RNA sequence: AGUAGAAACAAGGGCCCUG
């Protein structure tokens, strides 16, 4: 307004000058940023000391001027003076205060409708208070801790995201006239933005303040620190308050933030998809990686896509590890042989060959690293240290806390390192049928023996034996292991080292971006394997729920409601841009070309024969009243349409409109066949199954040109068509052009006209193509 | 339990309340039935008992 | 969306003199309260906002042609004394699902000699003892209720 | 991040990422190109979009991902089938419905050289296609189809968009044909430069350069040096059980006298009852001045000892004429102005203004810095140590906040032992003058803050309460403020940090003075005063302080802190080896040994050695300096030593003699170094009663 | 203060679903099953804040 | 006078201001 007009005067004036012209002329808007460093500079060094010598004073703060004027905020209230007349000298539009001026405002100044909106600001902190008024303390003891340092996450969050993620989210919610384009992260979490804005929408608010919060809500604070007992974020974030090195203060908090419960349901998909593509010989990559792409799973409230929670999450298992490999997913260098965990400390080697004869004389060959080594290991309450030393366990040091978990780890650990005789003679008990090739998978003597140990206790204690055996010499008897796995002995095993306080686990920042083969077996940069799929469980039956497998082969529907869900989904993929599609005949208003769509004639043989005119009727008469005014949900046509195929008739609607295989849907509210929510207005949901809708036209509900975005694209640059804002954006017409501003300094032209295709199919096709 | 009533503070403190999403009222319309969607709540309480 | 921007927008270059109809519904009010209603509008009939979040009917202007309302989903409580004001040529109203605690909230309505029908569903009202007949006591101008006349006779459609 | 292939794979497929990398690998260029080519390939892919001609067949066939020969062949291939003519340069794509060749380009430039030198290097021989970033297409033919054109803006506007927020959106990362060489602009100076630093044997860098990048291993050459260098030099080695240390050689001279600002053990003080009314400073000053005591006062001229006493009793004479005037002020007189050092600061000459004649006037030499003298053993320390342990007939000397709620085992524990501690300590006299120091600092510095370029007046006084008897008699004991003395500022005109604005201090005491301790005081017999009647004196002198010296004096309550954390450790770590609740028991058996009395050694709990570690802590506040610093950081390796005899490990060192001369260069007139160093040689005599190491 | 309810269920304030007994599934283990597979039940998802 | 250290202060800028 006014204030606009004065923004103009005041940019005409600063143009008036040579230099400000010379630098608002030359460059990019980016030398901004440089430009907000330039100005404003000043530190200082003890800011304790110069508070008490300022505070000390009469007028150590500054304040607007003109605030206080609308405030009615006067000077020597009660002969105690608040402000005076000044400028300071950096500011020049602000005036000296004194700190009592302040308790003035928070007791007779201006107050505002409501507050609330804090809790949301705010909300990871509320939480904390929350989690912590949800505790139930209990007794505290005096006793020494065995505290491992190690690598965690303090924050409890949900949907961990990455920082270009959020970069866009928060101009998404707070300034969209400033917006870019719309990123795919957007495109996909739609019913997230709409959460997010409906709340810090039509508020008095500070939104650098918000946009800080935000980033915090969004990130887990990964600290090394000394660490006892469980690991969970809710216990981290006041760890402080639970032990220290001589002192526990007990307390329960496992019923609280439902966060591992998804990271275990993750794992266990991951499994279950893994063994899928493994049934497959030749194309399990392709395989796998259409499983994922075809699959969803909720959060909360939201649905999101498994490929990127996978990129999104940390979690070094055998499967996930996989999974990320074959979506091209960096990670870190972490191993993995069989249940126990692996770190390389230092060494180096490269690969060997050799050979054992399994049952008289059977050449088998199996490989070993040349060179010495060390590794950090972690079992399930147990830690070791050793080294590997040319196919030999040279030394190894345990800091456990079981004699069973202590045994196993030895006995992985001997066998990561083919230290033995038995990898020079096998036993007779293994055969050729043990060897390997289930179904022609091959299966290096070493896992052989791992399933082989898992089969049978003795196995193991016969291991064991293969290592020295000794006597224990004096003062050593502390530092020893028998065959049990006690602390001491009269004689113990060979090269042992036993203490009590685990190892403390290593620590790198590093990266690294590996592949895998067609049998399921990654690499890095070297002939040594990372994961593969013989290192976790065999199978096991589990009961997913929220989840979507939209995949023939990952599916267990019949024929009957698959057809139905196949229906809908063709009935939407016509939800799209150009003519002969049903928005622009709605807009048209030709609500009778729908009748005539071929989707509709296709599902109609599903249609109750006996009934079918009734429910046409009906659903024609809905059809009409919603687009001869205007105000219509998407979501109702595209559930009623299949019926009007066919000629109206008279009789009685009891309110269901039934299919061929006694399945209904009514027309209003949700149900198991045909679900979905004003919150997440992207998704249908029918059988359980989701279908996304694209964003090509928005209805009442519909609030903004986020759902306009997929209808949109960008086309060659025309100077003749207008130039015009993102609110009048939805009054043109399908298949024409128009100039808009995007972001901060860019103009760009438009089209509404989509493009369903992308890019990845394109080219893998494309690059097959080119191995030939 | 279930229930479509909004509580009262002092009838109800010991119970713990939540709003799950809607559910369906249905009632005679001439010599039909119809549907009028209406909230729903979900009353949350711990107590004990014997044989 | 906002009531300002739905407004303008059913508003396709016509005047706010020359409409007999309005909705509104599936939009938002800051605080509950109308915006962007004023005395322009003289020849509207009908209105209906429905989930606006609106909490108070004060700001709502003048309308003497307007002869059935629409303010369900909700929560309006204790704003009625206005409506006779404003809008006393009024016949046809509704309040399901809003905040109505007591009879007393109702009385004002009696000054609607106009009023015909009336529309509570899922209120606190509805959940006392002889309601139905003690407000046709208090409203004897009002036939209809809920739909159902005295002896539960179905009104018609239109 | 970490890798340009890294970044590439945010908004590209990991596919075409490999692809390009094998690609430069093979021509084995930079890898920062991995970029453009990726981008290239992909909207190749995004071309041929699996259209199809009329026949149903496949319409465009890649040859850029392809190698070069092969993608050769397969270009010879093509114009030979379908009888076309071969071209001079290799292609991306090629058609079938039109049977020619098809190039494309990219470019970020909004002008046509890309397009102008592509058209003049191929004429019209076959299709050009080139884009823009932002929104611009430069061609030769018919435009291509439409959704091509949408789907290759979109991916190059996203791409762009990307590059400008990671400021790889320049010329580097997407340069043109030519620009394809970036280099260091190596100058001529920098070169001559770097040919002058070279290292002696080599006189130009390519020399050292071909020199480093072969270098190989010789060990045989290096062990023989190590071994020679191993032998001319002949490094001690002294286990110090052979090699003993002696003791530590104190300086000699005078004794070193009281430091501190104000009076610690000869301090008397005049209470009153506080009001909460008047709380402030240039109030009690006048309260206590009504009842006459204060102006009972009368000194005379005859000095026990000091100097300038003539200057001092003006002063305390005009001090109470500014209290009667309720006016802390005072005027700039002759007597001020001396014991205020006002004008005797050093007047500038310029040199511009000097000649050879000017110095030889005035002899103008360099001036000669008199570093401080050395002192001697102090012997009032310990008569000090042991008056600040005991009780001071009252309480509540510091102030301190309240404490918070609880709710579990642990917060009700901490409060506990906090409030053990706090009643235990806040009795001592130690405590009195720390909540002394406090408060006087913290008017002073108001003082100098507000009042600065005027001659103030501001008391010596602390609040605190009577303490609690039984329910007996008066209940709720009454509160107390407490003069110890007055002190007086001079123009504290701190325009900077570290400087100094001199105080003047005139205290009230009732014991005699002594030469050696008492050196800098002026004392005067001022009369009497009742308790019976008891003669008075007065003692004054003159000191300054600074903005650092007043913060940190007035953070005193660290010592209770650090008290404290020593004192909880110990109990903690004593419970946790018995896994009980073993803190009461010790605190009250626990036995810490303190000192030495007719040659054997006293101990006592550690609930009354705490006071020990307090004083040690306030003393530590107090006279810190550069030399306490340097003492307590290079006695560290005596105490070590200790521990390594008392575990019978062999220590050793290189040279100790230089630590002892390092350790005794630091002890000069700073009363605690040597009290400190004197004890620890005690300590080493008393503990070669048990161990070794140690020379007497 | 008033007395509060007290009673283990609701009597007023309640409100319950409904569906057709079936003979040969007239216990509360199958009774549940039955009524939740529809659907209606997994509609129910209180948000965070009571 | 004094401070403290291994050099600095014991006001500084233009009759007026300031840490």
């Amino acid at each position: 307004m006014s204030l606009l007009l004065t923004i103009a005067k005041e940019y005409k004036r600063l143009c008036q000058d040579a230099k400000a012209a010379q630098m608002m002329t030359v460059g990019t808007v980016s030398n901004y940023t440089t430009f907000k460093k330039w100005t404003t500079s000043r530190k200082e060094k003890n800011p304790s000391l110069r508070m008490r010598w300022a505070m000390s004073s009469k007028f150590p703060i500054i304040a607007n001027k003109r605030m206080l004027e609308e405030a009615q905020i006067p000077k020597e209230h009660n002969n105690v003076a608040l402000w005076e007349d000044t400028e300071d000298v950096s500011k020049r539009d602000h005036v000296l205060a004194s700190a009592s001026c302040i308790n003035y405002w928070n007791f007779c100044g201006p107050c505002v409708n409501n507050s609330e909106v804090i809790k949301e600001v705010y909300k990871s902190r509320f939480g904390r208070l929350e989690r912590r008024k949800e505790i139930m303390w209990k007794e505290l003891r005096f006793t020494l801790v065995d505290r491992q340092r190690r690598r965690v996450d303090t924050q409890p969050v949900e949907q961990r995201l990455r920082t270009g993620e959020i970069k866009d989210l928060q101009m998404w919610t707070l300034f969209e006239d400033e917006a870019p384009l719309a990123s795919k992260f957007i495109l996909d979490n739609y019913g997230l933005v709409k959460e997010m804005r409906s709340k810090f929408a039509n508020k008095p608010l500070n939104k650098e303040v918000v946009a800080h919060m935000l980033e915090k809500q969004f990130n887990p604070e990964s600290r090394f620190l000394p660490v006892f007992g469980a690991i969970r974020p809710e216990r981290m974030e006041l760890i402080h308050a639970l032990g220290g090195e001589t002192w526990i203060q007990e307390a329960n908090t496992a019923g609280i933030s439902n966060v591992d419960q998804r990271k275990n349901d993750i794992r266990a998909v991951c499994r279950k998809v893994c063994l899928a593509a493994n049934a497959s010989i030749m194309n399990a990559k392709s395989k796998l990686v259409e499983y994922i792409k075809s699959t969803s799973m909720r959060i909360g409230e939201t649905e999101r896509k498994l490929e990127e929670l996978i990129l999104e999450t940390d979690d070094v298992s055998p499967e996930v590890t996989l999974c990320k490999s074959a979506l091209g997913g960096q990670l870190g260098k972490t191993l993995s042989f069989g249940p126990m965990l692996l770190k390389k400390i230092s060494g180096s080697g490269v690969k060997v060959k050799d050979t054992v004869y399994i049952q008289g004389v059977r050449a088998v060959q199996f490989e070993y690293w040349s060179e010495q080594e060390e590794f950090y290991g972690e079992y399930k309450s147990a830690t070791a240290l050793f080294s590997r030393k040319e196919r030999s366990l040279e030394w190894i040091t345990i800091g456990g806390g079981i004699n069973e978990d202590r045994k196993r780890l030895l006995a992985m650990c001997m066998i990561f390192c083919r230290d033995g005789d038995y990898f020079k003679d096998a036993p007779a008990t293994i055969t050729m049928a043990d060897l390997s090739t289930k179904l022609g998978r091959e299966i290096p003597y070493q896992y052989v023996m791992m399933n082989w140990i898992q089969k049978s206790e003795d196995n193991l204690e016969a291991l064991l034996y293969s290592r020295g055996i000794v006597e224990t010499n004096p003062g050593k008897m502390g530092s020893s292991m028998g065959i049990d796995g006690s602390k001491r002995a009269i004689k113990s095993l060979r090269a042992v080292t036993i203490q009590s306080g685990k190892i403390d686990m290593p620590e790198s920042k590093e990266k690294i971006h590996l592949e895998l083969s067609d049998n399921l077996e990654a690499f890095d940069s070297s002939g040594r394997i990372v994961a593969t799929i013989l290192d976790l469980p065999s199978d096991k039956k589990v009961t997913f729920q929220d989840v979507s497998f939209q995949h023939p082969d990952l599916a267990v529907l019949r024929d009957e409601k698959t057809a139905i869900t196949k229906g809908y989904e063709a009935l939407i993929k016509r939800l799209g841009t150009g003519d002969n599609d049903i928005p622009s005949l709605i807009a048209k208003k030709d609500y009778l070309s729908l009748y005539n769509l071929p989707e509709v004639k296709l599902m109609a043989p599903l249609i109750r024969p006996n009934r079918k005119g009734v429910y046409s009727r009906v659903a024609r008469k809905l059809v009409s009243t919603q687009v001869t005014t205007g105000h219509y949900s998407l979501h109702e046509l595209i559930k009623v349409l299949p019926f009007t195929y066919f000629a109206p008739k008279q009789g009685m609607f009891e309110g269901r409109l039934f299919f061929s295989n006694d399945s209904f849907v009514e027309p209003g509210v949700n149900n198991n066949v045909f679900s979905w929510s004003k919150a997440d207005s992207s998704k249908i949901y029918c059988h359980g199954i989701a279908i996304r809708v694209p964003l090509v036209v928005g209805d009442e509900h519909m609030d903004t040109s986020l759902a306009l975005l997929e209808g949109f694209s960008v086309c060659e640059n025309d100077p003749r068509a207008p130039m015009v804002t993102r609110q009048d954006l939805i009054d043109v017409g399908f298949g024409q052009k128009v100039r808009l501003f995007v972001g901060q300094g860019s103009v760009r032209t438009f089209k509404r006209t989509a493009s369903q295709r992308a890019a990845s199919s394109d080219v893998n096709k494309n690059v097959k193509k080119i191995k030939m | 339990e279930f229930s479509i009533r909004e509580p009262n503070l002092e009838k109800h403190q010991k119970y713990t309340v939540f709003e799950a999403g809607h559910t369906t009222v249905r009632m005679k319309k001439g010599e039909s039935v119809i549907g009028r969607e209406v909230p729903l709540y979900l009353y949350c309480r711990t107590t004990a008992l014997s044989k | 969306m906002d009531m300002k921007k739905r407004i303008h927008l059913e508003l396709r270059n016509r005047t706010p003199s020359d409409v007999k109809e309005l909705v509104l519904d599936n939009c938002r009010s800051y605080e509950g309260k109308i915006e962007g209603l004023t005395d322009e509008f003289e020849e509207l009939e009908f209105l209906s906002t429905i989930n606006v979040g609106l909490a108070s009917v004060a700001n709502l202007p003048k309308l003497n042609k307007l002869k059935k309302l629409e303010l369900s989903d909700n929560r309006v409580s204790g704003g009625l004394e206005v409506l006779a004001e404003k809008c006393p040529n009024l016949t046809h109203l509704n309040l399901s699902g809003n905040k109505i605690k007591d009879l007393g909230t109702i009385e004002p309505l009696k000054k609607l000699e106009n009023l015909k029908s009336l529309d509570l569903f899922n209120c606190e009202v509805t959940n006392l003892n002889d309601y139905r007949e003690n407000v046709f006591k208090l409203l004897p101008q009002l036939t209809y209720l809920d739909g159902y006349d005295r002896d539960d006779k179905e009104a018609p459609d239109s | 991040s970490k890798t340009f292939a890294e970044i590439a794979e945010a908004f590209l497929e990991p596919e075409a990422v490999r692809i390009a990398k094998e690609a430069v690998e093979e021509y084995g260029d930079h890898e920062r190109k991995i970029i453009q080519i990726g981008i290239h390939f992909q909207v190749c892919c995004m071309f041929c979009d699996e259209y199809l001609s009329t026949n149903g067949s496949d319409r465009f066939v890649l040859i850029e991902g392809r190698k070069r020969g092969t993608a050769v062949s397969l270009q010879n291939e093509l114009c030979k089938s379908y009888d076309l003519e071969p071209l001079p340069f290799l292609c991306d794509i090629f058609d079938r419905e039109e049977k020619q060749f098809v190039e494309i380009g990219i470019t970020r430039k909004a002008d046509d050289s890309y397009f102008q030198s592509k058209f003049g290097k191929l004429g019209n021989s076959c299709k050009i296609f080139v884009f823009s970033y932002d929104g611009r297409l430069d061609k030769n033919c018919e435009g291509p189809m439409e959704e091509q054109k949408l789907r290759i803006f979109s991916f190059l506007a996203t791409a762009a968009d990307f590059l400008r927020k990671e400021n790889m959106f320049n010329e580097i990362f997407l340069p043109d044909n030519e620009e394809t060489i970036i280099e260091m602009k190596k100058g001529k100076t920098f070169l001559e430069l770097r040919d002058e630093s070279v290292p002696l044997p080599f006189q130009t860098y390519e020399q050292m350069k071909d020199y480093c990048e072969k270098f190989k291993g010789n060990p045989r050459e290096l062990a023989s040096k190590v071994s020679q260098m191993q032998s001319n030099i002949k490094l001690p080695i002294k286990h110090y059980e052979q090699n003993k240390f002696r003791q530590i050689r104190l300086p000699k001279g005078p004794m070193a006298p009281y430091t501190h600002k104000f009076l610690m053990e000869e301090a008397w003080m005049f209470t009153k009852i506080s009001d909460p009314e008047r709380s402030r400073a240039g109030e009690i000053l006048i309260d206590f001045f009504k009842k006459g005591n204060l102006s009972a006062i009368r000194p005379k001229d005859k000095p026990l000892q000091g100097k300038y006493p003539i200057h001092y009793k003006n002063l305390w004479n005009q001090i109470k004429a500014a209290i009667a005037d309720r006016t802390m002020v005072i005027n700039e007189n002759d007597h001020s102005e001396f014991l205020g050092g006002i004008g005797r600061a050093s007047k500038k000459i310029p040199e511009i203004s000097l000649t050879q004649d000017v110095i030889t006037t005035e002899g103008l030499k360099q001036s000669e810095n008199k570093l401080p003298e050395p002192r001697s053993f102090p012997r009032w320390f310990n008569a000090e140590w042991m008056w600040a342990i005991k009780d001071s007939d009252l309480t509540g000397w510091v102030p301190m906040a309240e404490y918070p709620p609880a709710d579990n085992e642990l917060e009700d524990y901490a409060e506990h032992l906090n409030k053990t501690m706090e009643g235990v300590l806040q009795g001592t006299n130690c405590a009195r003058e720390m909540g002394k120091c406090i408060l006087t600092v913290g008017a002073l510095m108001t003082e100098c803050r507000l009042f600065p370029g005027k001659i103030k007046v501001v008391p010596i006084y602390a609040r605190s309460k009577e303490r609690k008897s039984m329910q007996e008699g008066l209940p709720v004991p009454s509160e107390m403020d407490c003069l110890f003395g007055i002190c007086v500022k001079s123009k504290s005109h701190l325009n900077k940090d570290d400087g100094m604005y001199t105080i003047i201090t005139f205290e009230f005491s009732i014991r005699e003075p002594n030469l050696e301790k008492h050196q800098k005081y002026t004392v005067f017999e001022a009369g009497h005063t009742t308790v019976r009647e008891v003669p008075l004196y007065l003692y004054c002198r003159t000191t300054a302080l600074s903005k650092i010296k007043n913060d940190w004096l007035s953070k005193a309550r660290r010592c209770f802190i650090t008290t404290m954390d020593t004192v909880e450790t110990i109990c903690l770590r004593e419970s946790a080896k018995a896994e009980e609740n073993l803190v009461e028991k010790t605190l009250n058996e626990k036995q810490m040994w303190i000192g030495k009395k007719n040659g054997e050694l006293i101990a006592q709990p550690l609930r009354e050695a705490l006071r020990v570690q307090l004083v040690q802590q306030f003393y530590f506040c107090i006279y810190n300096d550069s030399q306490l610093e340097g003492f307590c950081n290079e006695q560290k390796k005596i105490l070590m030593a200790l521990e390594g005899d008392k575990k019978n490990k062999s220590s050793f060192g290189f040279n100790p003699e230089g630590l002892l001369e390092k350790i005794e260069e630091c002890l000069i007139n700073n009363p605690m170094c040597l009290f400190m160093a004197q004890r620890l040689n005690e300590l080493v005599i008393e503990a070669s009663k048990r161990g070794a190491k140690f020379f007497k």
